[PDB]
């Protein structure tokens, strides 16, 4: 059991997409560090925001 | 009347010739059946296209 835990913790650790982990919630209600933005319009101020949850 | 150049000539060799760089970079990169054959294209596209394939690997 302690194995799986630790082995979920491993995933979260580990996740990556970009060269950035997501799992860890640097994108949360309350991240601090920095926060996600897509911009998707051909316009500067078209910027669209998507958040993730700390998964640790 | 004028003949010592074709003007009209010189500008549709312009033309041209800007355009069949065009072209030839089109043949070059779908015959490659891939979009960013050099640095230049897309570099950051490139970059990262580079490092997923080395996290691939």
């Amino acid at each position: 059991v302690s194995q799986l835990i630790d082995e979920v913790d491993r995933i979260a650790s580990q996740a990556e997409f970009n060269k950035m982990n997501l799992l860890q919630g640097d994108f949360a209600r309350g991240s601090r560090a920095t926060s996600m933005w897509f911009h998707i319009g051909p316009n500067m101020h078209q910027r669209e925001r998507v958040f993730i949850a700390t998964m640790t | 009347m004028i003949i010592n150049h074709n003007l009209a000539a010189i500008n549709s060799h312009r033309v041209l010739k800007f355009q069949n760089e065009e072209v030839s970079k089109n043949m070059e990169k779908l015959s490659s059946g891939m979009r960013i054959n050099r640095a230049g294209d897309d570099a950051s596209g490139l970059a990262v296209s580079e490092k997923m394939r080395t996290q691939v690997n």
